[PDB]
């Protein structure tokens, strides 16, 4: 509708690649190599010329398995615009827990792209209305991934952060703290004062593993917003809440 | 000098400082029926129960203390129950001991294995196993379904295979429906749920809709269940429904999406299958009718095939009817190279 | 079977532990006989076997047996029934739960005899039998 | 932010544009808490499919190998927030693959708390320390008075992570690391697993002593499994289970067809005479009716016990293990040999994993399994 | 040994020697020749 103009030679062999994801349901091509002329609002296109997200669940993976062979990499827009056009809309559409292609197919193309996989997914499903328990399962997956290095599990952080939180987050972020995963004391405070803002069930384990894990970087400040979080006993578990608590005085 | 010390010393135990088994100057039942008279005669009647949880959660405030209270007893006259056990023996403090136990269970999610190689969260919930009478069987119920909802994987995995040993005989039906509930929610906790549903009692009614409700997310699960849970749909199948759920497993499954990885795993699924079609004569004709009831779509996938094979391999009954079958299919344009 | 493939369960120590889960999961499987040939092959394994490493936890572990078994002592008559009669040949091997058992067995009795002289009947013959709607049966063989 | 004012300053702190037209950038680029040095030229306009950019000999060094890939970049990229971004998550890779120019200890809280932590255990322990001061090997002492090793392989930070344990025995270790655990709690670990093991140990040091082992030799302490040689090219093999070890082990025989039968005959009948109260030979001497050798070398040095195909004992680990069934050949041979020899043979049959044939020196049916 | 991350290096426990100069035997070891900084 911009008319964006998509690159020379993928306008031209434009049916071609149309006609190998076809063939992916039934080593990587050269059509396939065509991806690296595209800028990504070429690419963002491209994606929507191709009709990505109309694969089935193992095109798609075979797509991915033929993706996860590409060197040079899939800069890190590209991959990002890929991976939205590709899982996004199935994603949203999860009305039970992924398939065991897509959860793999997510996992290894997270594994090579994790934080392009990372920085695209994660932020615009848990902003969506409904997000359910079928795309928070997928989300504990990004997180709990052996192959998120200290950096994109902090890059996982800084992105969580950044959300409107609500008790989906928190499951999430909890999975991610888990790991014992490092931050700033800034970082951290973020967390905090957030973190402070409280009936729900997911809320309480949250501040609890942090109350435990991270009562190396928890300061008296920190520790009197939490006392102020657990003051309700709306909380189960607010003895243990205390004990840990306490376990700090 | 505290209320619960001095009501336990006048009643007959002696409460040790919390390294060794606490010692018994009185019979268990003389105990527990001498304590029971003393609190229902004493007054400030209803008060007297919450000053006894504060007296007592106030000494379990150091761990040790605690774990010889947790530990069985000491007879001198040689080796007793746990005084948390006899004193939930009694129906009046019951639902309070069992409040207190589960608040101050999510201390021990994260300090694992300290001293004698003791799961303490395994060993309060173990107290709870095979009680005389629970003052709420419901009250209980709702309190492990917070905490089986919550806790982390592991300790999950523990509390909740401790279910049948738990339960008496009535409130089933409520956990019947909260674990298939979990179950839609969360496919990690397939297999110990399965397990423990088998070991419950449920309507046949319920069995059946939660095998649907599982295989419909049968694509949905990670390979190293995939295994058992076929080894539950195959003993649990009746003779009746045999050809639908064989019809529904026999679109659901692949043998395509899963790929030493991938292979091993599919490997022993075919065992598990050899021997569940072994041991069951009626899997094997009515598989066959479930793909020659199939013959319209030309596309049938490379399951049929190599399920032939392996049936032709066993019961031998069949080849003659394997063979015309595999002859019908050939000539049609269904059954091919490729 | 059990006593059939048990000189397995002699050599072969992954038998053993193997088939412990399967005995402890179909204690409370919903089939009757599911419960009483696992109280069966429980008893043989204590009655063949001493180790089920030091032999502290093989103890506790036989301990632990027994208290499930304690436990089934209070299912209807035929599993007590099995129990008993297998006590005397768990005895017979495994000497060194001699008292575990003999209370075990005297704590059940006590239940249906009343220690005091110069009541006639000194066992509680109407305690034994179990009525629910016409149909009426026994628990505990005296 | 959306807008390349803030997102510029957010994502390239230390970019500092020197000319009023946003033209000229220098300053530095931040990856892995290092800052490299940049200085990046646009033309009068916001083209990149123009653009110079010029780095420190330093970055040059970690962009060799990549220079078409930044090329590219530069041409297909849209603005310059974006190009910056991809830049980084460049270096981020090249820095991750090269990880071996890392792991530089710090001052204050390395060199100082772990020579504080090795005398908190003892000086008697350490038998080595790498240079790097990366490698450690600690030793420990059992109650039977044998000495067990540990390497460990240490990082820049040695408490923040779990340091890299290489332990010999067979059974996988377990180290619950804390930031708070040490080398005397790593240790204690070790020790506790060495008197679980203690009867493992004792078991395998009481056959390589008072029986001739064969197919391990210089045997690890990993090792479960021990060929014994007993009477004269006739074996039997063992694998033993460390929990239990004492317990009954996985056994079989190779030998002549007509010396094993008896053999597993009597063990068959004998196995229940098996006991985990005695010792593995004290069992197997009275459950086999029988004694071993202690290496009989001196007298058969040079008697010819090899395979009679190729001439050689130890083909790339194999010993001579399939014999004839001839009292007048006797004739050890090894598997892949007398296989390569009787596959060929217009006489040889094979069944399922069976090959059947003449055995070469005595033309006497000989079987071979695979 | 591609070939090295760290460059670690051990002395030969011998002085400054300034101006070195190696002769490769292959006779015994490799045998050098240096200047040291005082002059010998
Ligand atoms: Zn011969
Ligand atoms: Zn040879």
């Amino acid at each position: 509708a911009e008319s964006l103009e998509l690159p020379k030679a993928i306008q031209d062999q434009l049916p071609r690649l149309q006609q190998l994801l076809k063939t992916l349901e039934e080593a990587p091509p050269v059509e396939l190599q065509l991806l690296h002329e595209c800028s990504p609002s070429q690419m963002d296109l491209l994606c929507a010329q191709l009709q990505l997200p109309q694969l089935s669940d193992l095109g798609l993976l075979r797509l991915c398995t033929w993706l996860l062979a590409l060197s040079p990499d899939l800069s890190l827009s590209n991959a990002t615009v890929l991976t939205r056009s590709l899982f996004l809309g199935r994603i949203l559409s999860l009305t039970s827990s992924a398939s065991r292609l897509l959860t793999t197919a997510l996992t290894s193309f997270c594994a090579k792209y994790t934080y392009p996989v990372c920085s695209a997914l994660l932020d615009p499903v848990l902003q969506a209305p409904g997000t359910g328990p079928a795309q928070t399962e997928l989300l504990c997956c990004l997180v709990k991934m052996e192959s998120l290095e200290p950096d994109a599990q902090v890059l996982m952080l800084g992105q969580i952060l950044e959300l409107p939180w609500k008790e989906e987050t928190f499951l999430v972020l909890q999975s991610l703290l888990e790991r014992q995963v490092e931050m700033t004391p800034e970082k951290f405070s973020v967390l905090m004062e957030k973190l402070c803002k409280t009936t729900s069930m997911a809320y309480a384990k949250l501040m609890l593993t942090v109350m435990t894990k991270y009562q190396a970087n928890i300061t008296e400040t920190q520790r009197l917003g939490l006392a102020m979080a657990l003051e309700p006993n709306t909380t189960f578990l607010r003895k243990s809440l205390k004990a840990a608590l306490k376990h700090l005085g | 000098d505290s209320i619960f010390v001095k009501l336990l010393k006048i009643s007959g135990i002696i409460l040790k400082t919390g390294e060794s088994q606490n010692q018994l100057a009185v019979d268990q039942i003389a105990f527990q029926k001498k304590l029971f008279q003393t609190l229902r005669r004493h007054p400030s009647y209803p008060k007297i129960i919450e000053e006894f949880v504060s007296g007592l959660e106030s000494y379990i405030e150091d761990e040790d203390s605690f774990r010889n209270c947790l530990l069985s007893c000491e007879r001198l006259q040689s080796y007793s129950k746990s005084l948390i056990k006899l004193l939930l023996g009694i129906d009046i403090l019951q639902p309070a001991i069992i409040k207190t136990l589960f608040e101050k269970l999510p201390e021990y999610f994260f300090e694992n294995k300290n001293s004698d190689e003791i799961n303490i969260p395994r060993l309060i919930v173990s107290q709870l196993k095979w009680l005389d009478r629970v003052v709420d069987g419901k009250d209980l119920t709702t309190k492990i379904m917070q905490l089986i909802s919550i806790a982390p994987e592991n300790l999950q995995h523990d509390i909740i295979t401790s279910l049948p040993e738990i339960l008496g005989d009535s409130q089933h039906a409520d956990v019947g429906k909260e674990l298939s509930d979990l179950l839609i929610e969360n496919t990690s906790l397939t297999v110990p749920i399965l397990d423990v549903l088998s070991s419950l009692r449920l309507d046949p009614n319920f069995l059946l809709k939660v095998r649907q409700l599982v295989m419909d997310k049968l694509s949905s699960i990670r390979l190293e269940d995939l295994p058992v849970i076929i080894k539950f749909i195959l003993h649990s199948v009746t003779a009746m429904d045999t050809l639908e759920v064989i019809s529904e497993l026999r679109e659901k499954l692949d043998l395509q999406h899963c790929v030493s990885s991938g292979q091993s795993c599919i490997i022993l699924l075919f065992d598990v299958i050899k021997s569940a079609i072994r041991y069951e004569k009626t899997i094997s004709e009515a598989w066959i009718k479930a793909i020659e009831n199939t013959a319209s779509v030309s596309e049938h996938k490379v399951f049929d095939l190599v399920m032939l094979f392996i049936i032709y391999s066993t019961n031998t009954q069949t080849k003659k009817y394997i063979d015309r079958v595999l002859r019908n299919k050939i000539r049609s344009g269904c059954i091919q190279e490729q | 079977l059990l006593k059939a493939v048990q000189p397995l369960l002699k050599v072969s120590m992954s038998m053993r532990d193997c088939l412990i889960l399967v005995l402890r999961k179909a204690m409370f499987a919903n089939q009757l006989d599911a419960r009483k040939s696992a109280v069966a092959g429980f008893l043989l394994l204590l009655k063949n076997f001493k180790v089920l490493y030091n032999s502290v936890a093989n103890e506790t572990f036989c301990l632990e047996i027994m208290d499930s078994l304690r436990r089934c002592l209070s299912q209807q008559a035929d599993v007590r029934l099995m129990l008993y009669e297998g006590f005397y040949d768990v005895l017979r091997r495994n000497s060194q739960l001699a008292n575990s058992v003999m209370q075990t067995l005297l704590s059940q009795l006590k239940q249906f005899y009343e220690p005091k002289p110069d009541l006639l009947p000194p066992l509680k013959l109407e305690a034994c039998i179990l009525t629910q709607g016409d149909k009426i049966s026994l628990q505990e063989p005296l | 932010m959306a807008v390349t004012e803030a997102s510029l300053l957010r994502q390239c702190p230390l970019l500092l544009p020197q000319n009023r037209s946003k033209t000229v950038y220098e300053g530095f680029i931040s990856a892995q808490g290092r800052d490299f040095h940049l200085r990046i030229v646009l033309p009068e306009d916001l083209q990149l499919k123009n653009a110079r950019l010029l780095c420190s000999w330093q970055l040059r060094t970690i962009l060799s190998g990549y220079h078409r890939i930044v090329q590219q970049r530069m041409q297909h990229s849209p603005d310059l927030m974006s190009f910056m971004m991809e830049l980084k998550m460049l270096l981020e890779v090249a820095l991750k693959n090269r990880q071996e120019l890392y792991a530089l200890p710090p001052p204050p809280q390395f060199y100082s708390s772990l020579i504080e932590e090795i005398g908190t255990l003892g000086w008697d322990k350490l038998v080595y320390a790498d240079t790097c001061f990366s490698t450690i090997k600690l030793k420990a002492e059992d109650a039977s008075g044998r000495e067990h090793l540990i390497t460990l392989k240490l990082k820049a930070k040695y408490p923040a992570e779990s340091p890299d344990y290489f332990v010999d025995f067979p059974v996988p270790f377990c180290a619950s690391w804390t930031p708070q655990s040490s080398l005397i709690s790593i240790y204690s670990q070790f020790l506790a697993a060495i008197e679980s093991l203690k009867a493992f140990w004792d078991v395998m040091d009481e056959i390589d002593e008072k029986t001739w082992v064969l197919e391990p030799e210089k045997p690890p302490r990993s090792a479960t499994a021990r060929r014994i040689a007993l009477g004269n090219n006739v074996s039997i093999n063992i694998e033993v289970d460390p929990r239990h070890p004492t317990m009954l082990p996985e056994c079989f025989f190779l030998g002549a067809d007509h010396v094993v039968k008896p053999l597993g005959i009597k063990l068959s009948r004998n196995i229940h005479l098996w006991d985990p109260e005695n010792s593995v030979l004290q069992n197997l001497k009275d459950v086999l009716e029988i004694d071993f050798p202690a290496r009989a070398i001196l007298e058969k040095s040079d008697f010819t016990m090899d395979c009679g195909i190729c001439y050689a004992y130890q083909l790339d680990g194999t010993i001579p293990d399939q014999v004839c069934d001839n009292s007048q050949c006797g004739q050890p041979f090894h598997q892949i040999c007398l296989y390569e020899w009787l596959r060929g043979l217009l006489t040889s049959r094979q069944s399922f994993n069976i090959i059947f044939g003449e055995c070469p020196y005595c033309s006497k049916p000989i079987t071979l399994k695979m | 040994r591609p070939e090295e991350g760290p460059g670690g290096l051990p002395p030969m426990l011998c002085p400054a020697s300034l101006n070195i100069c190696s002769v490769v035997s292959l006779s015994g070891g490799t045998k050098l020749l240096a200047l040291s900084a005082k002059g010998r």
